[PDB]
């Protein structure tokens, strides 16, 4: 019988030799954990303009955190843009007038979700007037809500006052 | 292997100064259109560097410590720079590191070796059919108990003798941090008189070697030709410096690269650059 | 190995305390009685598990460790071993290996 | 005004990189290699320092 | 009336991403039990492995062995284990001389030819080579120290 036996000793030398890998597929243009050699985090991978030197694999900003990576394997450069995130905003009338209720994001589209998109982020539960009036629940981007009418939430450009010639 | 050579001839360690020199990548961050702060083992600018040379009635092969790290920087023509030899005793009493380039692959190797007083590698009979090619080892005697081992690519290196300016200028640095030997290259031409040239350069990442062992002391290989007391030197010059806990200020370029750097410690001066982490004083 | 945070053959198997347990562990030598010839079988553990247990959980499960892709069908063989196991006994075991 | 709220902001972040006492600042470091009762010591500084 | 902020939405992971190099630069570990000869059992050849990667897989799940044991180490633990050293010992011995290789053992191959430290953290690989090494007639380049 042909016996090979394998002497496994770890002396206080560097290790090298290792298990093998996996290198699973690669997703894009969503929010994941993504964990590459020895980093590790979550964020959007959406591959840039940008060009990494061939000898720095990893980026960082000026607060040091990593903006963008290269593949360990493919040659790519992939921005990291952190998932969507942001406050929670509910605009509705006091519970003596009605119990009407607008949600409103900021910094954010309209994702998750009368779905209306304003300058300050993605609005739900409103309706878009082209007639300004004067501002009564402020909003943001020079935009305010108010309830009126059969009555709903309304979402109007916040007025300066009557013109005066 | 203990005969000395007849043709070297001491000389006392002339000194010269460098003026960025020693200006290196720290690591594999990548960062544009920033300006970065850390400290690391560097030389200092505007300080003062040894002078060696190598010539058919000099010949410089001395000893110097290792240290923490140390700067070299070499011109050279026929890259009369055959390596360098690491270790703590210098001996086969334990284990010493040798890198050198025998014209086709880059050997590395740690082993119990066998040292002489003066290696090196003659080369005979250029005349007609200019040859240039290793004949006897010098380095070694013998060697055994090797815990590593490690091979480059093939590749064709050019020993003929040129004339004129030097045409090739060699940069590297050599430090060892948690048993991890870290080898920054940096290859350009210039056209230089004698010192060092008035200029800035980045050093990039060439190898790493996960040996882990201690080196006090270093060597400077060097080629020796004739047409083994009796082997003769061609004109080189080939420099050593040794790197300090210094702080740069590394200017970042959009390409990534550095356009220059600042030591916080000079003089007064800079000293207001690190401390508003900004060239610019107002 | 039974405190909060610790692991072993016994958190990680058999019997496992939680991180926040706030109690008392007291231990005595009882092998001048549990000791009976060369062993008390009355006594058991288990050995192998696939997962590790949480605190303050009890699992009578005697299904056949199977670390490989052969069917162990419920008896011993390659890759199949019987998980519960019992603790050996002597008078004559040293201090580490007495009840 | 823009100048004193730069370098607030670039304070305030800049801080999540440092020790404050702790082995390491990244959260998943500390919890994968510490054990949970001895991780918890060392996140309590870095929720304290932060 | 009025706005309020009652929480701040925040989008979760979907799924975990994982990307590494390639596997590519092994070292040749099926080439050592597939070599031609091997060294006696006194002239036991020893091969230093290093600065590469190992999959233990293919060698365990190939039916290529007549037996396979590891002592101190699971075979399923190697693949996430990275060692400094790796060395493969060859030779051949009968079959009834496989059982006296283990750490602490005993008899003629054991003491005076081959023995496993009680430390020894490796592994045994054995497979019939009557197939090959034996033919007719009987060969005798294979020897052992019987006297010590």
């Amino acid at each position: 019988y042909r016996v090979v036996v394998l002497s496994f000793e770890l002396l206080h030398a560097p290790a090298t030799v290792c298990g093998p890998k996996k290198s699973t597929n690669l997703v894009k243009n969503k929010c994941v954990n993504f964990n590459f050699n020895g980093l590790t985090g979550t964020g959007v991978l959406t591959e840039s303009n940008k060009k990494f030197l061939p000898f720095q694999q990893f980026g960082r900003d000026i607060a040091d955190t990593t903006d963008a990576v290269r593949d360990p394997q493919t040659l790519e450069i992939l921005d990291i843009t952190p998932c969507s995130f942001g406050g929670v905003s509910v605009i509705t009338p006091g519970t003596n007038t009605s119990n009407q209720v607008a949600v409103l994001y900021q910094g954010v589209n309209c994702t998750e979700v009368n779905v209306f998109q304003t300058r300050a982020g993605c609005l739900i539960g409103a309706e878009h007037v082209n007639n300004s009036y004067e501002c009564d629940i402020p909003i943001g981007a020079g935009i305010c809500a108010s309830y009126q009418t059969s009555q709903s939430i309304i979402a109007y450009t916040m007025s300066l006052g009557a013109e005066n010639s | 292997q203990c005969v000395n050579l007849t043709t070297r001839t001491q000389l006392p360690p002339a000194y010269t100064n460098s003026f960025t020199r020693g200006v290196y990548y720290p690591d594999k961050v990548f960062r544009s259109s920033v300006l970065h702060s850390t400290q690391d083992l560097f030389l200092p600018f505007f300080s003062n560097v040894t002078w060696f040379h190598a010539i058919h009635k000099r010949f410089d092969n001395p000893v110097l410590p290792f240290n923490d790290g140390v700067y070299f920087a070499s011109t050279e023509k026929s890259n009369i720079i055959r390596g360098w030899i690491f270790g703590t005793t210098l001996d086969s009493k334990t284990q010493s590191l040798l890198i050198v380039n025998n014209a086709t692959n880059v050997v590395i190797k740690v082993c119990e070796f066998q040292f002489c007083n003066d290696p090196f590698l003659g080369v005979y009979y250029h005349k007609n059919n200019k040859s240039w090619m290793k004949s006897e080892f010098r380095v070694y005697s013998s060697a055994n108990n090797c815990t590593f081992e490690y091979v480059s690519q093939p590749f064709l290196m050019d020993l003929e003798g040129k004339q004129g300016n030097f045409k090739n200028l060699r940069e590297f640095v050599f430090k060892n941090i948690d048993g991890y030997f870290k080898i920054y290259s940096k290859h350009t031409p210039i056209n230089l008189v004698r010192d060092l040239p008035q200029g800035f350069s980045a050093l990039e990442p060439l190898v790493d070697l996960p040996i882990g062992i201690n080196i006090t002391r270093f060597q400077t290989l060097l080629a020796l030709h004739r047409s083994s007391s009796g082997w003769t030197a061609g004109a080189a010059a080939y420099y050593v410096g040794y790197l300090q806990p210094r702080t740069f200020l590394l200017k970042y370029n959009e390409n990534g690269t550095i356009t220059d750097a600042v030591d916080c410690a000079l003089d007064p001066l800079s000293e207001t650059k690190c401390t508003l982490k900004s060239f610019t004083v107002e | 190995q039974i405190a909060p945070g610790q692991t072993g053959k016994i958190a990680d198997y058999n019997y496992k305390l939680p991180d926040d347990f706030t109690g008392c562990v007291i231990a005595w030598n009882s092998n001048n009685l549990d000791s009976k010839v060369g062993g008390n079988y009355n006594y058991r553990y288990r050995l192998f598990r696939k997962s590790n247990l949480k605190p303050f959980e009890r699992d009578i499960s005697t299904e056949i460790y199977q670390a490989g892709s052969t069917p162990c069908n419920g008896v011993q063989g390659f890759n199949c071993y019987f998980p519960l196991q019992s603790y050996g006994f002597q008078p004559t075991n040293g201090v580490g290996y007495q009840p | 005004v823009v100048n004193q709220n730069a370098q607030a902001l670039n304070t305030l972040v800049k801080q999540l990189s440092s020790n404050f006492g702790a082995i390491s600042s990244v959260l998943n470091d500390i919890l994968s290699r510490l054990d949970p009762p001895e991780a918890e010591v060392q996140i309590d500084r870095l929720i304290t320092g932060r | 009336k009025g706005i309020y902020q009652t929480s701040n939405f925040r989008v979760q992971p979907t799924e975990s991403i994982v990307r590494f190099p390639n596997i590519t630069n092994l070292c040749p570990f099926g080439e050592v039990f597939n070599a031609t000869r091997f060294a006696s059992v006194y002239a036991w050849n020893r091969k230093r492995i290093s600065n590469c990667v190992a999959d233990y897989s293919v060698l365990y799940n190939s039916a290529s062995f007549s037996t396979f044991k590891c002592y101190g180490v699971s075979p399923t633990k190697l693949n996430d284990l990275c060692f400094t050293n790796v060395y493969a010992d060859s030779f051949v011995i009968r079959g009834d001389e496989v059982r006296q290789i283990a750490p602490g053992q005993t008899g003629k191959i054991a003491d005076y030819n081959y023995k496993l430290p009680d430390d020894f953290t490796g592994c045994v690989i054995a497979w019939n080579s009557n197939n090959l090494d034996s033919k007719v007639g009987g060969n005798y380049n294979y020897r052992y120290r019987l006297f010590r």
